């Protein structure tokens, strides 16, 4: 009863188990997306490395870097701003390559509908200029 | 009437005139804009003012906000775009997006064309692909992440 | 979706894409032509020359790297083909091979994008074609006398083994060895009386690692493997013998489905029971 | 030692339809081949194994396999369904069952071996999928 | 022939009753150990009137190797009045074990 209590998990599973998971759902992943059915694969993928994290690159290498300015007063709080809002952005972002400024990704598909050039005002073509 | 002021006098102020008026005016309404939450009409009210701060050289007089942030790629420790799906430094291999497994590409915006990269766990996806997964799902699509970029 | 008169004079392949979207028949008339199968409709696109002699085998990339197709021919020449913008054209040359390349296909997109190229001089190539610094393609003798087929094995898993078909009754097993920075024989199976003709792995491994390797003495063979290191059970397909020269031998891409192509001109399909005898499951003719 | 040129051949999809080419002019047709193959796309376009509870996800399994006449998947998903029941109130006893290795764990290591049989690899990797997001 | 055919599927019918019934009264003591096992049970003789209306190892969702296996479970957690209900309602149309265990295990009861 008090071991019930101290588990949070509705089973207690192990590798011996299912012995073959991950072959499985790899092979299943791969027909997958021969379909037309891209996120599925990436859902059973995720189920399948959460469970092999909970016994124990392809989307590396790319760090997104701040540019670190020597500022005194609020500039220094001005940099990790969206251009947009004037929220700080913290998670999904989008960078464009001539200008470097931030937009968030509901801010960025806001604005792109409607506008042209940087909403900071920069001059810079964005849809044309972020590579 | 601030806003009347505003839209006015940015039409010559800083193409002629530095004056701490029309910046005091300006200011006043990008933060009423802020307030009223019309952020898309402060976005537009910037791009006038960048158009109207054009010299007749060409010349932008406005104050634009310094630049923020780069991408690195940790194999050369350098930008990979300059102001091909590969580093322009070291030829190392852009990430691929975790759905279509299709990589990054350097050399009207549709929602197709560019990366959405989080600037926490640093794994991108393209923004239709990022609200196809993230409409219905709160969790990163790479292989090992939890964090909740949308 | 039927087609009618692709080519002029004679077929070799028609292999279709990832997506079962695209069709690229080859043929002996140094022609491949790409086809839009979306639904029925089979509108024809394009129809790339670039061989100088009969085009045998192509083979599709991998949507990770692009709209990318292989082809081999009579010449000795592998041509890579791309299409940018709509715009179909070749990439790379790989003309390595002193005879005439007999198999092309491409590797499984985990191991990166590798051709598997296999000559009729007993000769093969694994060639990789990344950027514009391309790879020196590592050569292995596979076989005496001749090399008409190469199959690769499926990744189940996120080492690198592909199957060889010979011209002197032999098929070959070969694995990745990283000290000799080469592929070194695994494993030799002798069934056959004649030249092997295709070789096939199975691209589904549920409790055994299947293959299916045809040849001229009218027979086609079934080499199934229980462990990861293990004998290799050869079992046949027919009490039997076949009309004809068998050819192809093409797996079903989910459940063990053999499609064989024998020389009559006649497509026979083969499921496994729950014994494991080999009960025909269709057929196709013309 | 170039071999006899061939003349017909195959190619599948992911969809079951052969495509097989012939020789005499040139022809080419696709016959569709999707009873011999156990994995169907339809199944994996209506199955949910992550936005339900873990007895939702077998339910829902199940109804689509009884829409699809599927007699021994739709069973199997309700016999995990039955088993993998909970509620709002926690009782320890329920842990206890499922952590029995005779309930549920014996019931997926048998019909692992039974659709390995039956080559399902669709089957398998929802059995195992399901059985990995009901843990939580 | 006909009429044994009736008497099975009219014993299945009040024997997924029965199940019925002992599932609710266990949700009625809200012990949901046993109300699982018992619509295992249901569903499984469901199953089985469903395959008598429409007239290698078994699969583990047939009905004589789920009640058996349900009924291992029971007499090895050590559940007696489980296994004894499942010894008197599914004993002659589905062997589990022996006349003697069975006997035994009644006796004892
Ligand atoms: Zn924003
Ligand atoms: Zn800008
Ligand atoms: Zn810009
Ligand atoms: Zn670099
Ligand atoms: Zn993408
Ligand atoms: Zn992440
Ligand atoms: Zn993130």
């Amino acid at each position: 009863i008090i071991e019930a209590y101290e588990q949070e998990d509705l089973l207690h599973l192990e590798v011996s188990d299912i012995p073959k998971f991950q072959t499985y759902i790899y092979q299943y992943s791969k027909l997958l997306f021969r379909w037309g059915l891209p996120l599925e694969r990436v859902k059973i993928l995720k189920v399948s490395t959460d469970f092999r994290s909970s016994y124990s690159s392809p989307y590396n290498g790319v760090l997104t870097h701040w540019i670190e300015n020597n500022e005194f007063g609020e500039e220094k709080f001005l940099a990790r701003n969206c251009n947009y809002c004037d929220l700080r952005v913290t998670r999904s972002s989008f960078i464009c390559g001539n200008c470097q400024h931030v937009l968030h990704s509901s801010c960025a598909r806001i604005w792109w509908e409607i506008g042209d050039e940087c909403p900071s005002g920069c001059g810079c073509n964005c849809p044309e200029m972020f590579d | 009437d601030v806003q009347s002021a505003a839209l006015i006098s940015i039409f010559g102020s800083p193409r002629y005139f530095r004056d701490q008026r029309v910046d005091e005016w300006i200011q006043t309404y990008r933060d009423m804009l802020k307030s009223w939450e019309l952020f898309s009409m402060r976005a537009r009210f910037d791009v006038l003012r960048s158009k109207l701060s054009r010299t007749k050289t060409g010349v932008l007089t406005a104050d634009i906000k310094p630049r923020q942030i780069y991408i690195q790629c940790q194999n050369c420790k350098q930008n990979i775009n300059t102001p091909k799906y590969c580093c322009p430094h070291c030829g190392s291999s852009f990430p691929r997006c975790a759905i279509c497994l299709m990589p990054l590409g350097t050399s009207k915006l549709k929602l197709n064309e560019w990366f959405s990269f989080c600037l926490s766990c640093n794994h991108g996806m393209h923004a239709g692909h990022a609200e196809e997964w993230f409409d219905r799902h709160n969790v990163c699509p790479t292989p090992g992440c939890t964090c909740q970029c949308n | 979706v039927v087609i009618a008169n692709a080519h002029n004079e004679l077929i070799h392949d028609a292999v279709l894409d990832y997506y079962g979207k695209r069709l690229a028949t080859c043929s002996s008339d140094k022609t491949i032509k790409i086809f839009e199968v979306e639904g029925e409709t089979h509108k024809l696109i394009d129809t790339l020359t670039g061989h100088e002699g009969p085009v045998w085998r192509v083979d599709w990339a991998h949507p990770k790297f692009g709209t990318i197709l292989a082809s081999c021919s009579y010449d000795g020449k592998v041509l890579i083909w791309k299409e940018e913008n709509g715009r179909w054209s070749q990439i790379a040359v790989h003309a390595v091979h002193s005879a005439s390349v007999n198999s092309v296909q491409w590797a499984p997109h985990e191991y990166g994008p590798l051709l598997l190229v296999a000559s009729s001089d007993g000769k093969v190539s694994v060639v990789e074609f990344k950027e514009n610094g391309t790879t020196s393609p590592i050569i292995i003798d596979a076989h005496a006398i001749g090399v008409n087929s190469a199959s690769w094995a499926p990744a189940t898993i996120e080492s690198r083994k592909f199957v060889t078909g010979g011209a002197d009754n032999l098929v070959k097993i070969w694995k990745y060895n990283s000290d000799a920075q080469t592929y070194v024989l695994e494993s030799t199976l002798e069934g056959h009386s004649d030249w092997v003709r295709d070789v096939a792995w199975s691209p589904t491994v549920l409790l055994r690692s299947y293959l299916a390797s045809v040849s001229q003495d009218r027979t086609c063979i079934i080499w199934t493997q229980d462990n990861e290191q293990g004998p290799w059970k050869k079992t046949l397909l027919k009490e039997e013998k076949f009309p004809d020269v068998l050819w192809r031998a093409s797996w079903s891409l989910s459940g063990n489905v053999l499609a064989l192509s024998g020389g009559d001109n006649k497509v026979t399909l083969w499921k496994e029971n729950l014994e494991g005898k080999w009960e025909p499951a269709g057929e196709v003719h013309q | 030692t170039t071999p006899v040129p061939n003349g017909c051949g195959s190619c599948w999809t992911a969809t079951g339809e052969l495509f097989c080419f012939f020789a005499n002019k040139n022809l080419v047709i696709s016959k569709n081949f999707s009873s011999l193959l156990s994995d169907r796309k339809e199944l994996a376009l209506e199955y949910l194994f992550m936005d339900a509870t873990p007895e939702g996800f077998a339910r829902n399994n199940a109804l689509v396999a009884e829409k699809f006449d599927l007699d021994e998947i739709s069973h199997c998903w309700q016999i995990l369904s039955d088993m993998l029941i909970d509620q709002s109130d926690y009782d320890p006893y329920t842990t206890i069952w499922n952590n029995h290795p005779m309930g549920i764990k014996w019931f997926i290591k048998e019909a692992i071996v039974y659709f390995e049989r039956q080559q399902n690899l669709q089957m398998l990797a929802m059995l195992c999928c399901v059985i990995l997001s009901a843990r939580r | 022939v006909e009429a044994e055919l009736q008497e099975k599927i009219q014993t299945l019918v009040d024997l997924i009753s029965i199940a019925t019934h002992n599932a609710s009264v266990y949700l009625s003591i809200d012990d949901l150990t046993n109300f699982k096992i018992w619509i295992l049970i249901r569903d499984s003789l469901l199953w089985d009137l469903k395959w008598m209306t429409s007239s290698i190892a078994d699969p583990p969702w047939d009905t004589k190797k789920l009640i058996k296996q349900l009924y291992n479970q029971a007499t090895e957690t050590g559940n007696v009045v489980l296994t004894v209900n499942i010894l008197f309602l599914f004993q002659t149309i589905y062997q589990i074990t022996e006349i003697d265990i069975a006997k035994d295990a009644i006796a004892h009861f």
